[PDB]
């Protein structure tokens, strides 16, 4: 079984536009959004359908009101980060939770804090303790830290529940999520003088691509498109290298993707 | 810091009435909660509030309805009171919902019996029995008793007053009344209590003794039809004087 | 705050052989703050049915978006992407370079 | 299908370690609570397990193993103060509290100088009943219900002189009937045979 993780986003705006919302929060299983929830709908709702399918009304009224009191606690943390900060204006904050599912059997959990866009707190699951990176991140850890139990409660949930909800939910949408549509990977040349490799057609996202040189990894002379989304489930990417005009060489690229390696060569 | 105050403490209903559950608290907490305890099993949530602006059912809503008034108060509305809804209720309230280690944070409770017909209301007889001679001489301790016998419902406060100031010193009250007749589902209750005095304080003869028992019955709005006299909330008490 | 300007990617669903139907993608990522503007463009005129994913997160606390239409790509027809953000002065458009 | 089973009521003697059970069979775990309800009055919160362990809180410890899904609740040096409903609490994947029903714990007195007796008190000039006191017996003795139907006996109740430090068992029968007497109320009950029945006068 490949990686799999399961992820919380939480996103809170102090001055929104009109329209915009205050509030938003959005579950992902990979990279499948599979729970969203804002403050103009004020419901949580499947956007997946192997979610809606798979968990009853009373699963979307039971995290549709917890949402609504996450919504304010959001809007008073946010409050209070802003008037420590002594900022004018409209500011965000930012909050993910979540584990992953590594092949191997093993586990790793996670949650941290932003304040706009950058770093704010984040937590450490085995010394239980936050780190700040400013002196209003230090005053809400001094604060966090002193409810031990609340830190022995994320622990377990990172650890346990966060794993369980991983596990149910590969099984509802597994005809997606563990599906595999491997690449289809050709060469060809762009005006200097470069190799483009390119790959398209292939799920899950995760594919490695290099240009290797006589056997070696011509490295930093490399140059990596990313991974983007095709608009029907797959994804397309490249990675470019520039040919010497003074010296032939035998230039090969390598894509692995799901344990399949492939190799093709530039004649 | 008053926590979470909760009225009334006691409520008589006949089948079919309405009334109003009040819950507050001060605690600047964002959830409360309606809860229903019964015997022989764990309590049972009946509505719940995430936060001020929304609510939502729990186990047991039919029956039942709410309003979240503000951030402090929480009402829990019974529309046609039912048998069945004779129970005690607790409010109660935490920081957040959703969190994990946060604690519920209890109201006193709120006991309501609701019956059929009203005609087997009845406030307690009370009696104040004075120490044995021969218990003074044996252990030089004297114990007054005081019996509460005859009411219904079981909603009685039973307090000693010693020259005129409550006491709880040297008190024993049962903790469960007993049913005068246990075969019948109405039956009538009864209830002792003891107060236990050193015989140098009960020979003293200006020490006054008093059994009090505030019973909580019907009010003015009630309809009474019955010949006996109608069993309002009311105090009904006895005494004694020390014996040199 | 540290504001965060959306790099922009136009590229087709499938390799586009001229005269066969396709889908004109524009990936908008790593923007911060959220608010932001997105209309695909034909021969520098806004094309009507354009539609778009949801809002979505990164681990690095940044935005991506998909906008996309269904289209058949011509020699002559000339396709972009325009965006705009807080962190850009004017509006920035990024031509669809077949090659 | 969720529930919690904690046992109905438990006996243990003042003074002494008693040990409080609940098992859970949940949909997920987000941490099991323990509260105190005194009688009459409102549950208050004890203790907090979400890890595994002990964790000390003055007289009391509460344990927990995930693993087994079981916690226990350790009160040690008991007090008649002790005297109350415990009631379990786990929160579910859902963060919903499912309630255990209850433990009723019971406290035994040390009674130090036992002198079990039955006394006639004085009748009440506003009263048709008579009355007799049952009292000062050994934490061992147990008093039972009445047999005859205009008979009333109540059940034992623990007194605290808290002056003298002292404290006693008391239990109360009465009764309108003519042959109703103190040297025949409690002949349905197990009473120890130093009984003290003073003459009647
Ligand atoms: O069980 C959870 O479900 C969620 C959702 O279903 C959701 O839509 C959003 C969230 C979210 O933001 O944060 C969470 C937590 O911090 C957490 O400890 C547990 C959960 C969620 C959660
Ligand atoms: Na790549
Ligand atoms: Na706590
Ligand atoms: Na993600």
């Amino acid at each position: 079984m490949r990686t799999h993780s399961l992820r919380y986003f939480r996103l809170g705006v102090s001055d929104p536009i009109h329209g915009v919302p205050e509030f938003i929060s959005v579950g992902y299983v990979d990279s499948h959004p599979i729970t969203t929830y804002d403050s103009v709908t004020r419901q949580k709702e499947p956007r997946a359908p192997w979610m809606a399918e798979n968990l009853a009304p009373d699963h979307w009224e039971r995290y549709t009101q917890l949402l609504r009191g996450w919504q304010q606690m959001f809007k008073v943390e946010l409050k209070r980060l802003q008037r420590h900060y002594n900022h004018s204006g409209s500011h965000t904050y930012q909050r993910m939770i979540g584990c992953e599912l590594l092949e191997d059997g093993s586990t790793t959990g996670f949650l941290q804090y932003a304040y706009d866009g950058q770093d704010f707190l984040i937590f450490n699951k085995d010394t239980l303790s936050w780190l700040a990176v400013d002196n209003v991140a230090h005053t809400i850890k001094q604060a966090w830290e002193a409810n031990q139990h609340e830190l022995l409660y994320q622990k377990n949930w990172l650890e346990e529940e966060c794993i369980a909800w991983l596990k149910r939910f590969l099984e509802y949408g597994k005809d997606t999520l563990q599906r595999t549509e491997p690449p289809l990977v050709r060469v060809n040349r762009k005006e200097v003088t470069a190799l483009f490799c390119k790959a398209h057609g292939f799920y899950p996202p995760e594919i490695y691509m290099t240009w290797m040189k006589n056997g070696e990894e011509i490295v930093q002379e490399i140059d990596y498109g990313d991974i983007l989304p095709s608009g029907d489930g797959t994804y397309q990417a490249w990675a470019s290298i520039e040919l010497d005009p003074q010296s032939s060489n035998l230039y090969s690229c390598h894509v692995e993707h799901s344990g399949v390696h492939m190799v093709l060569q530039v004649p | 810091n008053a926590g979470v105050t909760q009225t009334p403490k006691f409520q008589v209903l006949k089948t079919g009435q309405s009334m109003t559950l009040q819950c507050a608290q001060d605690m600047n907490h964002n959830s409360m909660y309606w809860y229903r305890q019964d015997p022989g099993m764990g309590l049972r949530l009946i509505y719940y509030s995430a936060s001020e602006g929304t609510t939502d059912k729990g186990e047991v809503p039919n029956g039942y309805n709410v309003s979240r008034l503000n951030k402090r108060e929480f009402s829990l509305r019974l529309e046609s009171a039912a048998p069945s809804q004779t129970s005690v209720y607790f409010c109660a309230s935490s920081v957040w919902t959703g969190e994990g280690s946060g604690e519920l944070f209890f109201g006193e409770g709120s006991r309501l019996t609701v019956l059929e017909d009203l005609k087997n209301v009845f406030p307690p007889e009370v009696a104040v029995f004075e120490p044995s001679e021969a218990e003074i001489s044996h252990t030089q301790k004297a114990t007054l008793v005081c019996l509460a016998t005859g009411f219904y419902p079981d909603h009685v406060e039973l307090s000693w007053w010693v020259n005129g100031k409550e006491v709880h010193s040297g008190v024993c009250t049962d903790p469960q009344p007993l049913k005068e007749q246990p075969a019948l589902n109405d039956s009538r209750y009864a209830l002792s209590s003891r107060l236990r005095v050193s015989a140098t304080f009960w020979q003293n003869p200006r020490n006054h003794f008093r059994c009090q028992v505030q019973f909580y019955g019907l009010s003015e709005n009630d309809e009474w039809t019955q010949d006996r006299a109608k069993p309002v909330t009311q105090i009904v008490s006895a005494e004694a004087w020390g014996r040199a | 705050m540290i504001q965060r300007t959306p790099k922009i990617q136009v590229y087709s669903r499938h390799p586009a052989e001229n005269g066969k139907s396709n889908f004109l993608n524009c990936y908008v990522s790593g923007f911060h703050p959220s608010d932001i503007e997105v209309d695909l463009l034909k021969n520098g005129e806004r094309i009507e049915k354009v539609e778009h994913s949801d809002l979505s997160f990164s681990k690095d606390w940044s935005f991506y978006l998909l906008y996309y239409t269904e289209f058949t790509p011509t020699e002559k027809d000339e396709y972009a992407c325009r965006v705009n953000h807080v962190t850009l002065s004017q509006p920035k458009i990024v031509k669809w370079d077949r090659d | 299908g969720q529930n919690i089973d904690q046992p109905t009521e438990m006996t243990a003697t003042e003074g002494a370690i008693v040990q409080i059970n609940c098992t859970y069979q949940t949909s997920g775990f987000n941490g099991l609570f323990w509260y105190q309800q005194h009688a009459g009055e409102a549950p208050t919160f004890l203790s907090y397990n979400v890890l595994d362990g002990l964790e000390e809180k003055g007289r009391f410890s509460s344990f927990l193993s995930r693993s087994k899904g079981y916690s226990y609740l350790l009160l040690k040096e008991l007090q008649m103060k002790d005297s109350a409903s415990y009631l379990c609490a786990v929160k579910d994947s859902n963060y919903q509290l499912i309630w255990g029903a209850g433990t009723k714990l019971i406290i035994k007195p040390d009674i130090q100088n036992p002198d079990p007796a039955v006394y006639q008190l004085r009748d009440s000039k506003s009263s048709d009943k008579s009355v007799c006191l049952f009292t000062d017996f050994d934490s061992q003795t147990n008093v039972s219900q009445s047999k005859d139907s205009d008979v009333y006996i109540t059940d034992k109740c623990v007194l605290d002189m808290r002056s003298m430090d002292f404290k006693s068992n008391s239990a109360v029968a009465w009764s309108n009937k003519s042959d109703f007497a103190c040297a025949n109320a409690f002949n349905n009950s197990i009473i120890p045979e130093d009984t003290f029945f003073p003459s009647p006068e």
